[PDB]
C-alpha cells in the first residue's frame, strides 16, 4: 500500500503514535517479478500472469517480458557466455560509465 | 579545444559561513557612504 | 551632549562598542529614525502601519524584517548579528519611545516592547552548529518536539533580608545562574534569603526541545536536536509538532553534568529565541496589511471571482472542474453554529475524490497540502487508528499517562489528507467518525477521560474495487466503503479516465505545456497567483462569517425529499440530515467565497448545484439520462435568466420612446432590483440584448 505514494508521490508520509513524517523516496524502481505458475503464459495478457493490481501497474514506465525459450542455440550461447565470462576472470570500463552518467545527470534537456 | 569548451559552457548553463559574505557586500555599502 | 558620528571605524570589539555610551545613543538614534522613516516599495511608511496595528491589538511586539534594515541603515545589519543582545536591547528601548509619541497612553497598557527579528539571512542547518555560531545571531529550522508549560521566570528580584524588613534592591536574573545578594547592606547578614514575591518582577517562561525535520536530511539517520528558551510574548508561538523557523542568539554556559559525562570541558548550549515562524503557516491574519485587504476586497467586486477561485485551484490540473469546485469549497468551508446553546453542528466540508488510477487525486491532495495552512497528509496503511485521532503514553521524564494530539487534533482548524483512503484498514478507517460529524476525540484510557476538539475538513482519496471504475455499477456498488462513512463526506467525486480523442489531445496538449513551462530553466477565465489565493482564503476565513437569513425552504426540502426517494431506488446514501446540512455549509462557502456576509440565492443554487451533480454522478450509466432530466427539469439548474430582463428593457424603451414622441440603464436597473432578478450583469454579458441593439456603458449610463 505505501508503495503507491512512493512510486509517484516519491515520499513516505507515517502517521502513527508518537511519529508524524512525510519522509523522502525520491526513488528510481527496478521491479523484478515472477508470474503466476511460474511460466509466462504468452496466450494470457500480462495482466493475467500477475498478480499486481491495476494502480501498481500503472506505476511503472516500461514493463520488459523475460520467457525461457527452449531453443538449443540460445542454450547453447548462454552457457558458452557463464564460462568463457568464468574463466576470462584473472567498450567502456564501470569507472567510465559511472563518470559520465554522474556527468550526464547534471543536464536538464527541455522539450522543442 | 573550443568544441570542449562549448560543451563547458552547455554544462554551466544547466548548472544553475555566510555572515563574513554579508558583512564584506555590507562593508561596500558603508564604503560608499562614507565617500 | 554625546556626539554623532560614523559608527562602522573603532579599535574596540564589536560588543564593546556598541556598549560605549556614545556610539549607544548613535545607534538608537539611528534606529528611532528607521522606523520613522523607513517607506514601502509604493511609499507607504511601514512602521507607522506596523506600530498602529501593534498598538490596536496590544500585541506589545514589533517584528522587523533585516532585509530593509540592511537597506535604511548598514551599520546596524552590520553590528546585529555579531553583538545582538546589545543592538536588540538598544533597538528595543528605540521602539519603546517611537511608540509612545506615536501612541502617548500606550505605557499604561506595556511597559516595554520587544523588537524581533525576521528573515535573517543567515540561515543555519540544525547539525551545522558549531562554535563558530557562539553568541551570534542565528536562524534555524526544526520540528518542535518538547515544550515545558509557560513558567514565571524571575527577572527583577527583591530579597527580604534573612532577619529583619529590608528589601535588598532589584537584581536582573540571568539565564546562567541564580543571582543572589550575598550580604544585605543595612546590616551585613548573609547567606540565606527570601524572594518579596509581591515586589520581584516576573516574565514568561517556556523551555523547547526542536529537532531536524523527519523529511530534511534524516534519512534512517538519528535527528539532531538543541534546546531553545522563549521569553515574555514568545511563548505559546509553538506547540510540539510545529515545523517552526526560529530566530535567536546562539548562546553557550558551564555545565558540570555535561563535564562529568563527557570527561571534557563541555559547555551546554541554548538559543535565546529572537523571532518564531512557521514554515505551513507562511501567511495569517495577523500579518495581513491593509494592502493586502484592499486588493482581497476589490478582487470580491468583480463577478467572475467564483470562476477565478475555482480556476485558481491546482492550476497546473487539466480539467475536473467538479473537482476543483468542491475542493474550493471545502477550502474555504462552511460556517460552524450552535443554535440555542445546546446543539452543535459543524461548519467544514468533507471530500472523498474517488476514481480510476491516473487522475491526478494524489495530486489534488498535495496541491491543498500546499495552499492550505495547518494541513497534514497521510496514507493508508501508513496511518493508524491511534495516529490519526490521539495517543496516550508515559510521558518521557515523569513517566506518568499523558494523552497526545493525533492527525485531526493536530489539524483541529485545518484540513486532513487521507490518500489512498481505501486501502486503510478497517480498524483504522473507522477512528474518524466522531471527528468526521462531531468534530471531537472523547479519549478513556488509562485513567484519562476526556474530549479534544478535531474541527477538521476531511479530503481524501480512493479508487474503487479492483482500480479501475465501471459505470455498469452505482459509487456504493463499486467503492467498498459503508454507509456511515459514506454519508459523513458532504461532497463526494468521481473521475473517470474514459476515451475521447478531442479530450485526450486537449489533456494531452496541457501536460506537455506544464512540463515545459515548469523546467527549471476548461479555464477560460486565468486563475489568481498562488500568493493571493494564501491571502484570500485565510482573509476570508476569519474576516467573514456568513449568515444564514432565508434561502428558500420549502425549494431545499422538496429537492431533499425527492432526491430521497429517487436515492432509495439506486446506490448512492443521501442520510437524511447530513445532505440538507452539506447543502447549508455549501452555501456558506460560496459566500464566503465571495466575501459576503449573508447568504443569497447564487449561493444556494450553487450548492444545490453541487449536491445534485454529485448525486448524478453516483448512478449507473444507463440510468443518468432519466435522473439528470428529473432533477435538471424541476430541482434549479439555475443556468440564466435574460428572457425577463429582456422585455423588461424592452417595455421600459418601449414606454420611454413613446413619452419621448409623443438615464434608461438606472430605469433598467430599478425595475431589476425591484422585481427578484438582482444580478444584471448576466444580462449584459449575454448575446439577447445585443440582437435588440442594446448596449451599455457604466459612465453614459445609455442603453
Ligand atoms: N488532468 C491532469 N492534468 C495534469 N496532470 C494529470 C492529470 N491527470 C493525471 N495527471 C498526472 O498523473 C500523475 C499521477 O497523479 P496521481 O495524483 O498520483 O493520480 P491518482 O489519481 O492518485 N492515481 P492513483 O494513485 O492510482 O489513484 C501526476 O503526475 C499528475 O500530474
Ligand atoms: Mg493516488
Ligand atoms: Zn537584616
Amino acid at each position: 500500500v505505501a508503495i503507491h505514494e512512493a512510486m509517484e508521490q516519491q515520499t513516505i508520509s507515517i502517521t502513527k503514535a508518537g511519529v508524524k513524517a512525510t519522509l523522502n523516496a525520491r526513488t528510481s524502481i527496478l521491479a523484478a517479478a515472477n508470474p503466476i505458475s511460474g511460466h509466462y503464459d504468452r496466450s494470457k495478457s500480462l495482466k493475467q500472469n500477475i498478480n499486481l493490481s491495476a494502480p501498481i501497474m500503472s506505476r511503472f514506465d516500461l514493463f520488459f517480458i523475460l520467457v525461457d525459450e527452449c531453443n538449443e542455440v540460445t542454450d547453447y550461447a548462454i552457457a558458452r557466455r557463464i564460462v568463457d565470462l568464468h574463466s576470462r576472470i584473472e567498450v567502456y570500463s564501470l569507472d567510465d560509465i559511472r563518470r559520465y552518467l554522474l556527468f550526464a545527470r547534471q543536464f536538464k534537456p527541455k522539450i522543442s | 579545444n573550443r568544441e570542449l569548451e562549448a560543451l563547458k559552457q552547455r554544462f554551466w548553463k544547466h548548472a544553475n559561513e555566510k555572515l563574513q559574505v554579508l558583512k564584506a557586500k555590507l562593508q561596500e555599502a558603508m564604503k560608499l557612504r562614507r565617500f | 551632549e554625546s556626539i554623532e558620528n560614523l559608527e562602522d571605524l573603532k579599535g574596540h570589539s564589536v560588543r564593546e562598542w556598541v556598549s560605549m555610551a556614545g556610539p549607544r545613543l548613535e545607534i538608537h538614534h539611528r534606529f528611532k529614525n528607521f522606523l520613522r522613516t523607513h517607506v514601502d516599495s509604493h511609499g507607504h511608511n511601514v512602521f507607522k502601519e506596523r506600530i498602529s496595528d501593534m498598538c490596536k491589538e496590544n500585541r506589545e511586539s514589533l517584528v522587523v524584517n533585516y532585509e530593509d534594515l540592511a537597506a535604511r541603515e548598514h551599520v546596524l545589519a552590520y553590528f546585529l548579528p555579531e553583538a545582538p543582545a546589545e543592538l536588540l536591547q538598544i533597538f528595543d528601548e528605540a521602539a519603546l519611545e517611537v511608540v509612545l509619541a506615536m501612541y502617548p497612553k500606550y505605557d499604561r497598557i506595556t511597559n516595554h516592547i520587544h523588537v524581533r527579528i525576521s528573515h535573517l539571512p543567515l540561515v543555519e542547518e540544525l547539525r551545522s552548529l558549531r562554535q563558530l555560531h557562539l553568541n551570534q545571531l542565528i536562524r534555524t529550522s526544526g520540528v518542535v518536539t518538547s515544550c515545558t508549560g509557560v513558567l514565571p521566570q524571575l527577572s527583577m528580584v527583591k530579597y527580604n533580608c534573612n532577619k529583619c524588613n529590608f528589601v535588598l534592591g532589584p537584581f536582573c536574573q540571568s539565564q546562567n545562574q541564580e543571582v543572589k545578594p550575598g550580604s544585605c547592606p543595612e546590616c551585613q547578614s548573609a547567606g540565606p534569603f527570601e524572594v518579596n514575591m509581591e515586589e520581584t518582577i516576573y516574565q514568561n517562561y517556556q523551555r523547547i526541545r526542536i529537532q531536524e525535520s523527519p523529511g530534511k536530511v534524516a534519512a534512517g539517520r538519528l535527528p539532531r536536536s538543541k534546546d531553545a528558551i522563549l521569553l515574555a510574548d514568545l511563548v505559546d508561538s509553538c506547540k510540539p509538532g510545529d515545523e517552526i523557523e526560529l530566530t535567536g542568539i546562539y548562546h553557550n554556559n558551564y555545565d558540570g553534568s555535561l563535564n562529568t559525562a563527557n570527561g571534557f570541558p563541555v559547555f551546554a548550549t541554548v538559543i535565546l529565541a529572537n523571532h518564531v515562524a512557521k514554515k505551513d503557516n507562511k501567511v495569517a491574519v495577523g500579518e495581513l496589511t491593509d494592502e493586502d485587504v484592499k486588493m482581497i476586497t476589490s478582487l470580491s467586486k468583480d463577478q467572475q471571482i467564483g470562476e477565478k477561485i475555482f480556476a485558481s485551484i491546482a492550476p497546473s490540473i487539466y480539467g475536473h472542474e467538479d473537482i476543483k469546485r468542491g475542493l474550493a469549497l471545502a477550502l474555504f468551508g462552511g460556517e460552524p453554529k450552535n443554535p440555542g446553546g445546546k446543539h452543535k453542528v459543524r461548519g467544514d466540508i468533507n471530500v472523498l475524490l474517488c476514481g480510476d488510477p491516473g487522475t491526478a487525486k494524489s495530486q489534488f491532495l498535495k496541491y491543498i497540502e500546499k495552499v492550505s495552512s495547518r494541513a497534514i497528509f497521510t496514507t493508508g496503511q501508513g496511518a493508524s487508528a491511534v495516529g490519526l485521532t490521539a495517543y496516550v503514553q508515559r510521558h518521557p521524564v515523569s513517566r506518568e499517562w499523558t494523552l497526545e494530539a493525533g492527525a485531526l487534533v493536530l489539524a483541529d482548524r485545518g484540513v486532513c489528507l487521507i490518500d489512498e483512503f481505501d486501502k486503510m484498514n478497517d480498524q483504522d478507517r473507522t477512528s474518524i467518525h466522531e471527528a468526521m460529524e462531531q468534530q471531537s476525540i472523547s479519549i478513556s484510557k488509562a485513567g484519562i477521560v476526556t474530549s479534544l476538539q478535531a474541527r477538521c475538513t476531511v479530503i481524501a482519496a480512493a479508487n474503487p474495487i479492483g482500480g479501475r471504475y465501471d459505470p455498469s455499477l452505482t459509487f456504493s456498488e463499486n467503492v467498498d466503503l459503508t454507509e456511515p462513512i459514506i454519508s459523513r463526506f458532504d461532497i463526494l467525486c468521481v473521475v473517470r479516465d474514459t476515451v475521447d480523442p478531442v479530450q485526450d489531445e486537449m489533456l494531452a496538449r496541457f501536460v506537455v505545456g506544464s512540463h515545459v513551462r515548469h523546467h527549471p530553466s476548461t479555464y477560460g477565465v486565468e486563475p489568481l497567483p498562488q500568493e493571493v489565493l494564501k491571502k484570500y482564503i485565510i482573509y476570508a476565513k476569519e474576516r467573514v462569517h456568513p449568515k444564514l437569513n432565508q434561502m428558500d425552504q420549502d425549494k431545499v426540502a422538496k429537492m431533499y425529499s425527492d432526491l430521497r426517494k429517487e436515492s432509495m431506488a439506486t446506490g448512492s446514501i443521501p442520510i437524511t440530515v447530513r445532505h440538507i446540512e452539506s447543502m447549508i455549509r455549501m452555501a456558506e462557502a460560496h459566500a464566503r467565497i465571495h466575501l459576503r456576509d449573508y447568504v443569497i440565492e447564487d449561493d444556494v443554487n450553487m450548492a444545490i448545484r453541487v449536491m445534485l451533480e454529485s448525486f448524478i454522478d453516483t448512478q449507473k450509466f444507463s440510468v443518468m439520462r432519466s435522473m439528470r432530466k428529473t432533477f435538471a427539469r424541476y430541482l434549479s439548474f439555475r443556468r440564466d435568466n435574460n428572457e425577463l430582463l429582456l422585455f423588461i428593457l424592452k417595455q421600459l424603451v418601449a414606454e420611454q420612446v413613446t413619452y419621448q414622441r409623443n438615464v434608461p440603464e438606472k430605469d433598467l436597473v430599478d425595475k431589476a432590483r425591484q422585481i427578484n432578478i438582482h444580478n444584471l450583469s448576466a444580462f449584459y454579458d449575454s448575446e439577447l440584448f445585443r440582437m435588440n441593439k442594446f448596449s451599455h456603458d457604466l459612465k453614459r449610463k445609455m442603453i
